[PDB]
RNA sequence: AGCGAAAGCGAGUCUGAAUAGGGCGUAUCCACACAAGAGUGUGUGGUGUAGUGGUGUGUUCUGGACCCGAAGCGGAGUGAUCUACCCAUGGCCAGGGUGAAGCGCGGGUAAGACCGCGUGGAGGCCCGAACCCACUUAGGUUGAAGACUGAGGGGAUGAGCUGUGGGUAGGGGUGAAAGGCCAAUCAAACUCCGUGAUAGCUGGUUCUCCCCGAAAUGCAUUUAGGUGCAGCGUCGCAUGUUUCUUGCCGGAGGUAGAGCUACUGGAUGGCCGAUGGGCCCCACAGGGUUACUGACGUCAGCCAAACUCCGAAUGCCGGUAAGUCCAAGAGUGCGGCAGUGAGACGGCGGGGGAUAAGCUCCGUGCGUCGAGAGGGAAACAGCCCAGAUCGCCGGCUAAGGCCCCUAAGCGUGUGCUAAGUGGAAAAGGAUGUGCAGUCGCGAAGACAACCAGGAGGUUGGCUUAGAAGCAGCCACCCUUGAAAGAGUGCGUAAUAGCUCACUGGUCAAGUGAUUGUGCGCCGAUAAUGUAGCGGGGCUCAAGCACACCGCCGAAGCCGC
RNA sequence: GUCAGGUAGAGAAUACUAAGGCGUACGAGUGAACUAUGGUUAAGGAACUCGGCAAAAUGCCCCCGUAACUUCGGGAGAAG
RNA sequence: AAAACACAGGUCCGUGCGAAGUCGCAAGACGAUGUAUACGGACUGACGCCUGCCCGGUGCUGGAAGGUUAAGAGGACCCG
RNA sequence: AAUUCCUUGUCGGGUAAGUUCCGACCUGCACGAAUGGCGUAACGACUUCUCAACUGUCUCAACCAUAGACUCGGCGAAAUUGCACUACGAGUAAAGAUGCUCGUUACGCGCGGCAGGACGAAAAGACCCCGGGACCUUCACUACAACUUGGUAUUGGUGC
RNA sequence: UUGCCUCCUAAAAUGUAACGGAGGCGCCCAAAGGUUCCCUCAACCUGGACGGCAAUCAGGUGUUGAGUGUAAGUGCACAAGGGAGCUUGACUGCGAGACGGACAUGUCGAGCAGGGACGAAAGUCGGGACUAGUGAUCCGGCACCUCUGAGUGGAAGGGGUGUCGCUCAACGGAUAAAAGGUACCCCGGGGAUAACAGGCUGAUCUUCCCCAAGAGUCCAUAUCGACGGGAUGGUUUGGCACCUCGAUGUCGGCUCGUCGCAUCCUGGGGCUGGAGCAGGUCCCAAGGGUUGGGCUGUUCGCCCAUUAAAGCGGCACGCGAGCUGGGUUUAGAACGUCGUGAGACAGUUCGGUCUCUAUCCGCCGCGCGCGUCAGAAGCUUGAGGAAACCUGUCCCUAGU
RNA sequence: GUUACGGCGGUCCAUAGCGGCAGGGAAACGCCCGGUCCCAUCCCGAACCCGGAAGCUAAGCCUGCCAGCGCCGAUGAUACUACCCAUCCGGGUGGAAAAGUAGGACACCGCCGAACAC
């Protein structure tokens, strides 16, 4: 005599963490996603739950490949 | 009025009395009625109990048998060929665990959908409502767990508890009150019928009417015997309001022919109460036309059932019952080789077919014969300065206009009291 | 002097195979080399380290712990002088009836059985005062009285009533059993003590000014009116513009919108039309005809919170240049002290509901009230204007206003309204009145008018009482082209009168249909009294629209 | 708890009185409504009302006369 | 104030005698100076005609062949 | 039916008219034999119906007398109480206004009466919810009294 | 219903509630894990012995519509999809830097060393394409250890590392261990929260309408009006919980009224399928009037007699500081049914205390005072208000 | 320098792709002719791998035309939208789509150049 709904999960705080042009450290998490909505580019690896992370200091720079997004890092070149 | 879904029905019924064939005949109407409401009929079990059970209509184990069949065919309903009390139809619900809604409820509901005129709708709600008054505690959800009470009764002082009455009383009062408004409303509609029939009342006219059970024709005989095309659907209760048309034979006096609603066996004694239109007619007529189908297993049955309702009418109104003609139809197209039996002992078993096959010739010529006496007869000598003597002399309803001369006209015809009247100068 | 669970070691130490990472320590700072720019390390020199004990103040622990207030729990006692029952010994019951056993005598019977007449005086017997109750009614109901009174009422030789003296005591007594009674108290009496019981609950908490100034949110909870932590406030210390606003630059998205031949569903008409049903030749070999159905295909028109080939505006993250800068009284870290954790309404975007509520639940660098005075909305926390340091018998204004109430305009120019519209309302009905175009006739005097025009085979059929121009109706190729159609409508059963598409002398502008374009009319409709302008009153606008000109108006702004 | 006068009367009821004791502690007025307690009522006689609540009615002695039913006592002061 | 309690009359169960039952920690007392035709408890409730079927559940009573199981007796084997 | 929801079941009596009453039927929502079944003379301040007699119960009220009420003299309280020279209508407000808005009405002060309002007085709502008590029940938990079972001490001897 | 995972609501970052809308999870796999290498579906056309239409084999067409252990989403044809050969990294000592964040938890990590697997070596490997498949602390069990050992030597006990024990599923887990009744009730609070009345709304209710398919002897509109649509009123059942729980007394009846008109009679009309007598509709109209009984607690309802008629509603469902107390709603008792039982029924039946001296406004009557430009007296005008307002039968006109 | 092979260019990976018609073989790329050897098929020297060098541009690959199918796509309007104004409607200042239209487009550049000169 009631609703057969009413249960949800928790909101996993996904999405992009570092946006483009932002100076980053070695090992910071750039994107926490589920699939590969962003594929890893240069100096960017992929974790076990498909999160991307930095492999070198620099500045995160979004890009493209053959029909798929990438998240790159360009080095910051100390003056 | 309630409208949901079914189409899955298992019919049940106690054979307290009647022949075997007679017994399954009832269950059969129930099939036709069930389908006339539009729902597929699966199985159908009948028992032989000399008298129903005060708790479950059929029995205890038979209820158990029905419980499994409802799980088998998944039928969402069960209809009982009888009138059952609120209690019996509530116990049998926890047994089979599905609809246990009786016959009177099928008929009362068919009348809700099939009926159009506003008047017809009102009479329905009365019926449905009078059928639901005696079922309030049973539908006791409003009282289901209405145990919220225990109101203190220190009394002789503040209680501020307003109910100065039990909830059952207060609630019963409402349904009974609405029923009373409708009651006065329906009795008023009487004046509308009477006023729509003032012309016919005056100018006395003949008035044949067509009684007879449902599915016997009636509205086929009218659509053919005169003219006009009224609903002639092959289902049940297809005419929920009376119609009247003109027509005549040699005596053109209207032989106004009315068509009525159908008298099924064992009326639900509810919606019929307000179906007075059909009966107001039976009373005020000059003949009746009991139509019975030859394509019926036993035609004689409906003859008596129908005749009974006509019996009660003549009784209340203290009337010399009108002449009645019983015309058998469905013959010719007679899906009946049991035809000869009726013919052995049946009055006016005309092979009316109403469909193709006609058969209406003998009836028409034998129709005006039973109608009440005419009252116009006259032979006269009319001067040549007529131009007026034609009053209605030729131009009248039955004015004969059947004799002539050279001198004006030695007319020899028939004339009503208010028409040619006494004016005629022999 | 620290690290370690510890043995122990000691500016180190623990874990580890590690001379290798880390963890916790070596007060902090400055200088110099070597490394490393994976975010700074490592050694060498200097400087060199702050605790403790009185005591003022703010929180806090254990104590009654800011104050007041339960129903009830335990220990030891007091009560049977009221009431419940019982024990011992006394007292009382006017008057009048009825007539049991027993006995005697007659009748009666084998006898018994019983039946009359005397005698007798029985009974939880009858009528009825004292006495004991308390059934009905009325009065009292700050009473004469903390349970009575006046009338009636029940028992009254009994399971009766009553006096004196005794006995049973609290988780116990006593109970012809009502949770009744046990000193006007009873689902466990009263008094004193533990005791200042304990209450997430209610109430109360007392002199002043100055500065700052909230919240009704998130998570968890034997939790939902409580509390813990975070958020927001204040005070102190440290850093210094890191905060905020605007412009430019670099990014991720999938809402609004749109689209569907780009997926998944729904879905309106056609067209080809296999594949199947009827009929089919009834061979099941087989001719196809198909009001059926026709998967896919195909043409055109569509829809979607859980459809997306696309896809904004804003918002968000970062960078960069400025602004504000004798102030936002900005941000951030650490401490002392909190309160708050029931929000309300209005705007915009949504769920639940009937796309009801002054309904309910969310979002919103949204607002006001809460915690906000002043002016306008007639009055009127949540709407509009505006944020009160004090004084003034100074000036300018905001929202709103300027006929009188009531400060300032019965203001100026051009138009509209006849409804008191203004000063409530719908589907819909409708010959109101201004505007603007359009269409034939179109100052030819068209149109209106007085008017000759009356049964063309006109009683046609369809049929015949006649179908009496004319019950009804399915057509007006029709003309001296005049202005009547095989004469329709009112009528007229039949007559009989006149027009409906219609017109000739007299001759002076009219016929529709649009934009709905302004403003208006009806629909319209409760119950104390006009009562749907705040009042009087207003069309001689004091109403409406568009321009224009002043002024009144607050604790706003200026002056002193 | 004890005494218990006289007339009526079955009575210790009730009415009036003897012996004896009291006038018992706010009064004087005054035809208001209204309330309480008594009294009377035309014609009708439960029509009132939840309900004959209340009121009215019956009432004593002496002769007659007494039903269904019965557990044989009664009912019974039946009723009249 | 009653239709409720009691009641005379029923049946069942317990009790062989400082009985059963009750008050009391115990002695003791009531039962009763009573003795199963007596006493206590339960239900029914004058009187008349009657009181039907069921012993699976749960109780009560009466039984034993096995299973199960406490303390007390037992002390192999192991360990310090 | 002190038991029947449907229900004012149906039929018969009683009344001019009978949701109550009496007698039957039986379909017993959900009677039933010592939580006794069905009857029954007598009995009841018990409950429910009908009738005769009677009446101010009523149609429909009227009059009389006492005790109050009312006037005069003496004595002389009470509950209640933020204020006070405490109108009405249509509105507006915590949504039901003597006290706010706009009107309308109204000279000041008393005495006898009536009870519409002051959400009138009295009693920190007996109903409802939350929190805490209390007493009661049981196949709720955990204990204890009481009853019962065995070992062992008081407790010993000869037999087999 | 209570914890975890996925989608939408969720307003293009993250987050976001409701007893909003849909589903899953308390596993499985010793290969369905690690690694090296290879491959590309589904469907459609043309072909067979079945084999349907669709089982294996041919040739084409086919870029993703198939398949991924399991819900959904995000992905994946470069494949994470299909196949094969070895194997155990489903490791030990660690972990720069971060995400998320009340806290407790949770999550991702390049890289260094030891010992391996697979590869030619580049390198990959700390379980599975990802996100669920779980439980804090306390108290104990077990294996190993270069810790401690109550005078000393041992030992018992304790300690470290690895790990095992809970539908503590009310899933941040009050106790190792716990159900009901109260109408016999009591106390502390609450209009934070219900019953009565009021307020907002108007689904249901009620009263009107708009269009006109039909009905009405023929005939949409004399009289009705279906399917659909638009509203008024605030008298019903409701929805919300805004005042009142340091009290706003609750049905029916009695007594007393006052108001609205949506008119029952009486009074005017229009239309009639209005011959007359009687009617049926619609408009105008609120001055007066609108009965007595039987049954029921009853309002309502049916019935008996009448009448010109026996109106509908508002006023705390008007009216208890004006009355009753039949009913509902305390404590007693009984029946039927439910519960093992205390007790329950929103079933029935018998019985069950109705308090108050009127202060203020209001209303009905009655005085005293002053005023009305000197003090008195007789008789009056009427601004303004109040009261009343009903109706029948018979006769003549006329049996016209 | 002409230049008809590689590998990634690497391109916000179809303006680059499919589909037609006509052409080419210097070296290179290829089909090809056989498996004795290294190594291979769940069966097959088909493929993988090996040894070759008789023909021949059928095909892959490359070149030139085609706007046929797909693919990019403006300007201007329109939807929508932030802020502001407005007593009920609706406007102003900025930003601006989707679909369509005009059109674009049979790719363009790097490298030891790889080959081929002089
Ligand atoms: N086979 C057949 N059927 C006939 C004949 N005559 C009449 N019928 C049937 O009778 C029916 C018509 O009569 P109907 O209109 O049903 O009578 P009705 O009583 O008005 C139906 P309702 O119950 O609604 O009033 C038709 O369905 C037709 O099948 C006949 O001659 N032959």
């Amino acid at each position: 005599s009631s609703s057969r709904n009413g249960r949800d999960s928790a909101a996993q705080r996904l999405g992009v963490k570092r946006f483009g042009g932002q100076v980053v450290k070695a090992g910071e998490i750039l994107v926490r996603q589920r699939g590969t909505h962003f594929h890893p580019g240069v100096n960017v690896g992929r974790g076990g739950d498909d999160t991307l992370f930095a492999l070198a200091p620099g500045a995160v720079e979004f890009g493209a490949k053959r029909g798929r997004k990438t998240v790159n890092i360009v080095p910051v070149a100390r003056p | 009025y309630r409208q949901l879904r079914l189409e899955r029905v298992v019919l049940v019924g106690v054979w307290t009395e009647g022949s075997a064939a007679d017994a399954e005949a009832s269950l059969a109407e129930l099939a036709a009625l069930a389908e006339t409401a539009g729902s597929e009929v699966l199985e159908g079990l009948i028992q032989r109990r000399d008298k129903p059970d005060p708790s479950t209509y059929i029995g205890s184990g038979k209820a158990a048998e029905l419980r499994e069949v409802v799980l088998a065919t998944g039928a969402d309903t069960v209809i009982c060929d009888g009138e059952l009390s609120p209690a019996q139809l509530n116990a049998l619900e926890k047994a089979v665990k599905v609809k246990v809604i009786d016959r009177t409820a099928l008929i009362l509901d068919i009348f809700a959908q099939h009926a159009t005129s506003r008047e017809g709708k009102a009479q329905v709600s009365l019926a449905q409502m009078e059928y639901m008054l005696p079922r309030l505690r049973g539908w006791g959800e409003s009282m289901s767990r209405q145990a919220g009470g225990r109101a203190g009764g220190a009394g002789g002082g503040v209680g501020t508890r307003g109910p100065g009455e039990t909830k059952i009383e207060t609630d019963r009062r409402r349904i009974r009150e609405r029923m009373a408004k409708l009651r006065r409303e329906i009795r008023d509609m009487k004046k509308i019928r009477d006023t729509q029939r003032g012309s016919r009342r005056r100018s006395e006219i003949p008035s044949v009417a067509i009684v007879g059970y449902t599915n016997a024709g009636k509205s086929s005989l009218l659509n053919a015997l005169t003219g006009a095309g009224v609903l002639v659907e092959n289902a049940l209760f297809a005419t929920l309001e009376p119609t009247t048309r003109r027509g005549e034979f040699e005596d053109g006096r209207p032989f106004v022919l009315t068509d009525t609603v159908g008298f099924v066996r064992h009326l639900p004694t509810q919606l019929v109460e307000a179906f007075r239109s059909t009966l107001e007619e039976v009373v005020d007529a000059d003949l009746l036309i009991h139509v019975v189908d030859g394509s019926d297993v036993n035609p004689l049955a409906q003859i008596n059932a129908v005749r009974t309702v006509i019996n009660e009418v003549v009784a209340e109104y203290d009337i010399a019952p009108p002449p009645e003609l019983l015309v058998v139809n469905k013959i010719d197209a007679a899906t009946g080789v049991g035809l000869a039996q009726l013919r052995r002992a049946l009055p006016d078993a005309v092979f009316v077919s109403a469909r193709t096959g006609d058969g209406l010739d003998k009836l028409r010529s034998r129709m005006g014969e039973l109608v009440e006496s005419t009252d116009a007869t006259v032979d006269v000598t009319i001067p040549y300065d007529r131009g007026d003597l034609v009053a209605r002399v030729h131009t009248d309803g039955h004015v004969d206009a059947t004799e002539h001369t050279d001198a004006g006209t030695r007319i020899k015809a028939r004339v009503p009291a208010p028409l040619a009247a006494t004016l005629r100068e022999y």
